[PDB]
């Protein structure tokens, strides 16, 4: 199964994934595909932010779903 | 197009309407990333 991200610039990411992966894994696929810092990007589906560890399965996603890619900001 | 109307459009089709995206963006000071971050942590 594949997920598509969503850059806030206008990019589109297809990343190949298994029934077993876990978000975590996706941060960084996406870190050593283009380079969007992982300790700023953040995955989003229907609205609800994935939390790293838990698998795909958690969020019922399922196959070429829309994800999507937020960076954490600094605002401290 | 408007930035502004951009915005919410975008924030519209991730998971909530125009109206929480318009209030999110204006708020965080009409900032996309900071609009997301808003219906995400900010409730």
């Amino acid at each position: 199964m594949q997920i598509f991200v969503k850059t806030l610039t206008g990019k589109t990411i297809t990343l190949e994934v298994e029934s077993s992966d876990t978000i975590d894994n996706v941060k960084s696929k996406i870190q050593d595909k283009e380079g969007i810092p992982p300790d700023q990007q953040r995955l989003i589906f229907a609205g609800k932010q994935l939390e790293d560890g838990r698998t795909l399965s958690d969020y019922n996603i399922q196959k070429e779903s829309t994800l999507h890619l937020v960076l954490r900001l600094r605002g401290g | 197009t408007t930035p502004k109307s951009l915005a919410v459009e975008e924030l519209s089709g991730m998971g909530f309407t125009e109206e929480e995206a318009h209030n999110a963006l204006e708020k965080c000071n009409w900032d996309l990333e900071a609009a997301t971050n808003f219906l995400l942590d900010s409730a």
